[PDB]
């Protein structure tokens, strides 16, 4: 029975649906606690929103540590060879920003809380990558990437 | 009453069902044949479309409410306005106003995402059949 | 109860009505203009 | 003299200018779905 338990967790097909629903889960509590009013310190609804991306980052960190290339230098190019894995640390990033200026007093909370804002905005395009397991997904999300190179690209004229 | 009104409401369900059960007597002429059956494939089309459009309209719906009104308290009325507060802005409007002029032009390229999309799915597929 | 959740479903179910009414209009001729 | 026969015609030139840029973004897609 321990056996089963391990080989059903191992399963790709299984960790999928394991973490889209924590995933999803993360999207809806974001929107909980932009809904819920700010304060000097995070709320338990924040708390575990803070930490879902600090355990994400260490996450990200070990894809460059358990790459192919085994030079410091060559497991950094071939990590940003990525679109998509580009523009996530930007956002990161911006989370972290966010963060240290929600911890401050105002005027510098309300700031903190707009970069949460273009945070949010980011994690739904964000799930077109995870969208594209699907057999009608597959051909609809990655039309949306040459309709990318349409749409800011009609602007011209 | 109370009950008399709730059972005619039961009945405004029933009428909305009887227009959209004639489809099934509608395929016995020559055009209704295809045009009904597209409506079944069309079906599992655009409650299927949504999964991707919540995405891009809601996202909006919750951005908005943020920056905009932002002392609400937790109740469920705030999520009454994510689905039908962005349907009726069609009218409706450091950088404090930079970031409502930038989701506002990111909202007229996501509207006119949503909109080519829904004219996308049915183009191929209206001349097969 | 719902009282003002049944507006609500009414108002969505009629955005994807008319966006299926101008759709639907816009599919009877497509095929059309090509053979003629 | 036509004071305000300006504003008419930048009007009229705005009707079919929105019509030309709606009638071109839905120029661009009709191609590109049918190869894909
Ligand atoms: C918080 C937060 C976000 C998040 N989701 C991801 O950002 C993403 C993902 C998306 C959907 C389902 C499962 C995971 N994810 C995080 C883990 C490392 C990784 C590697 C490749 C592809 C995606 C991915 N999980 O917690």
């Amino acid at each position: 029975l321990g056996r089963k338990i391990y080989e059903f967790y191992n399963a790709p097909i299984v960790k999928f649906w394991f973490y889209t629903l924590a995933y999803i889960g993360y999207l809806m509590l974001f929107n909980y606690i932009v809904l819920v009013k700010m304060e000097r310190w995070p709320s338990t609804q924040e708390w575990i929103v803070i930490s879902y991306i600090f355990t994400l980052g260490i996450e990200k960190m070990r894809e460059i540590l358990m790459s192919e290339p085994g030079k410091l230098l060559q497991k950094v190019k071939v990590w940003l060879q990525e679109y998509w894995n580009v523009t996530d640390l930007i956002a990161i990033l911006l989370f972290s920003v966010g963060m240290i200026l929600r911890l401050q007093d105002q005027p510098f909370r309300s700031d903190g809380r707009v970069i949460y804002c273009v945070n949010i905005i980011y994690w739904y395009i964000r799930l077109l990558d995870i969208f594209g397991v699907n057999k009608y997904l597959g051909p609809y999300v990655m039309m949306i990437g040459k309709m990318m190179i349409d749409m800011m690209y009609f602007v011209i004229i | 009453q109370p009950f008399r009104s709730d059972g005619r409401v039961i009945y405004c369900v029933n009428i909305i069902y009887w227009y959209i059960r004639l489809l099934d007597i509608f395929g016995v002429n020559k055009y209704l044949g295809p045009y009904v059956m597209m409506i079944g494939k069309m079906m599992i089309d655009m409650m299927y479309f949504v999964i991707i459009m919540l995405v891009v309209l809601m996202s909006f719906g919750v951005a908005r409410q943020a920056i905009l009104f932002p002392n609400e308290e937790p109740s469920w009325k705030l999520a009454k306005n994510i689905f039908y507060m962005p349907y009726w802005m069609i009218y409706g409007e450091t950088g404090a106003w930079i970031v409502p002029a930038i989701m506002a032009c990111y909202l007229l390229v996501a509207n006119i995402l949503l909109v080519n999309l829904l004219i996308a799915v049915f183009n191929n597929t209206f001349f097969e059949v």
